[PDB]
């Protein structure tokens, strides 16, 4: 319910963005969480409020949410960080948490 | 500010003490309104 | 905080499929618990969670008629059974903790960074 | 006029709109200039008139704080008759 | 400061100019907004 970018390209020394669209049901009225995952391993969370980290999440990744859509950025591509990427919110209308359907960085 | 999760203000009231309490006040009221009577507990109907 | 998956490999189609997850040092029943799964190179899709203190269940409605979440705060164990499974609908299934709980609000899943520790999950097959 | 949102307006809870952050502009201790403050306030004191409201007793009667170096904990207090009762 | 005319201007009687329309601004609950005002005064109580 949550739209997320097909997949999306990146380089070293540039932000790379990742974004999510939903409704008033699901991102507006709720926060929405960041997921990082490398196939064969249990994804991991790196932003668990809107706007709030971790203290074990390094500061190349940050977040805002505006409206009824939301957006990952990080500010630098490294080798390490190419992975799938997530962002849940609970959605009132189906009244389920909810997943996008998640991007693959190159 | 609001430290921490923003909580609800709530009362704590054991069950059991309440229910044996209106169980004696039950007893008190059917001394004046009948033995065979019914009596019935709800809540505030309206007002400020 | 530690959690650690476990379950059946191979659960033939119609047969009742039976997952536990324990965990260490989160006390039981001051979080919210959820299962979430997803196929191999596809997305996630939440299954349901359950209150740690009340055993408040929540289902995800296209699962609801086949799923039922369940707890025992002894030996801190949380559980899921899912019926008439068919491959269509297999996993790699995981457990995470999902929010914290407080007793006087059956509706809280309030956010925390205690989110994060997720267990490394278990692939069932169909 | 208070200029008001909704505190904690992504929050899952029972307190899901139950505090208001209002933003007004007040005064200070010169009369010539104004202090703009943001403050919390429970929904119960404020009533709809960032959208406006005001306080539920603007409408009613003036507003004294109380100190707050007085406690309001109840104190015993003792009746006693003058002489002659 | 009243902004007045006089109240029924070309009325004629004993009272022709005895009460005045004024408009005034004041004010109202809230301390941001004012209330514009039309009152009837008698000329005994309002001086130019
Ligand atoms: C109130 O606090 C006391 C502290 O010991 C506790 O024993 C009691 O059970 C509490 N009341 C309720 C209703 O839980
Ligand atoms: C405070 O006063 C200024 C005056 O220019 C106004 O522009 C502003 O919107 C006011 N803010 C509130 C919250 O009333
Ligand atoms: C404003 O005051 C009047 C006085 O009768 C009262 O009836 C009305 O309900 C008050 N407004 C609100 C919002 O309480
Ligand atoms: C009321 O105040 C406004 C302020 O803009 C002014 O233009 C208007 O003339 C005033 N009217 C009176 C009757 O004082």
């Amino acid at each position: 319910v949550l739209t997320q970018p097909p997949s999306v390209s990146g380089a070293p020394g540039q932000r790379v963005t990742i974004s999510c669209s939903g409704s008033s049901s699901n991102i507006g009225g709720y926060h929405v969480q960041w997921y990082q995952q490398l196939p064969g391993t249990a994804p991991k969370l790196l932003i668990y409020e809107s706007n709030k980290r971790p203290s074990g999440i390094s500061d190349r990744f940050s977040a805002s949410q505006f409206g009824t859509s939301a957006s990952l950025t990080i500010t630098g591509l490294q080798s390490e960080d190419e992975a799938d990427y997530y962002c849940q919110s609970y959605d009132s209308s189906v009244s389920a948490q909810v997943f996008g359907g998640g991007t693959r960085l190159t | 500010d609001v430290l921490g999760h923003v909580r609800m203000a709530h009362c704590n009231i054991s069950k059991a003490t309440w229910n044996e309490t209106l169980g004696k006040v039950v007893k008190q009221l059917r001394k004046h309104f009948g033995n065979n009577t019914i009596i019935r507990f709800a809540q505030s109907s309206g007002g400020d | 905080v530690q959690l650690q998956e476990s379950g059946p490999g191979l659960v033939k189609p119609s047969e009742t499929l039976s997952l536990t997850c324990a965990v260490s040092g989160a006390s039981f029943s001051s979080f919210w618990w959820d299962w979430i799964r997803q196929p191999p190179g596809r997305g996630l899709e939440w299954i349901g969670d359950i209150n740690g203190n009340s055993g408040s269940t929540n289902y995800n409605p296209s699962l609801k008629s086949r799923v039922t979440i369940s707890k025992d705060a002894s030996k801190s164990q949380f559980s899921l059974k899912l019926t008439s499974v068919t491959a269509a609908d297999t996993a790699v299934y995981y457990c995470a903790l999902q929010s914290v709980t407080y007793y006087e609000d059956d509706s809280g899943h309030y956010e925390t960074e205690m989110a994060k520790f997720w267990g490394q999950g278990v692939l069932v097959t169909v | 006029t208070l200029q008001c949102t909704n505190y904690a307006p992504k929050l899952r809870s029972m307190m899901r709109g139950e505090i208001k952050n209002c933003s007004f502009n007040m005064t200070t201790e010169l009369r010539d200039k104004k202090q703009k403050v943001y403050s919390l306030f429970y929904r119960l004191d404020v009533v709809q008139i960032n959208k406006e409201y005001r306080l539920i007793n603007c409408n009613t009667s003036a507003i004294t704080q109380a100190c707050p170096k007085v406690s309001f904990e109840p104190i015993p207090i003792h009746y006693c008759a003058p002489a002659g009762f």
